[PDB]
C-alpha cells in the first residue's frame, strides 16, 4: 500500500481513482494534498509522507 | 461532470448502493449518450461542408 508500484490504480486520502504515478517536478502549493488542472480531475500528487 | 452526481461513473459502489446507483448511473448514461449523438450530428455537418 506504499509507493512501491507506480503502476495503475490507487486511493488518495480524500478521493479514489485509477492512475499511473511518477516522482515529477515541484508544482503545487504543498499546503493542500490534491492539486487539480482547470477541470474535474487531479494531475495532482500522492502527497504521501 | 455532466450529470448531477457524476464522479467519472455515478457513485460506482463507494458512494451509493445498488438500487439507487442504478438510477443515477442511468441518468449519467442518458446524458452522455445525448452528448455523443450531438457530436455525431455536428461531425456530419462539417463533413458535408468539407
Amino acid at each position: 500500500a506504499s509507493q512501491l508500484g507506480n503502476c495503475v490504480e490507487y486511493s488518495l486520502y480524500g478521493v479514489s481513482g485509477r492512475g499511473v504515478f511518477q516522482n515529477c517536478t515541484a508544482v503545487g502549493v504543498r499546503q493542500q494534498r490534491f492539486v487539480y488542472d482547470a477541470y474535474q480531475n487531479l494531475v495532482g500528487y500522492y502527497s504521501d509522507d | 461532470t455532466f450529470g448531477a452526481i457524476s464522479a467519472s461513473i455515478g457513485d460506482i459502489i463507494q458512494r451509493l448502493d445498488v438500487l439507487e446507483q442504478d438510477a443515477q448511473i442511468d441518468r449519467l448514461i442518458n446524458g452522455r449518450l445525448t452528448t455523443l449523438n450531438a457530436f455525431v450530428a455536428q461531425q456530419l455537418v462539417r463533413s458535408e461542408s468539407a
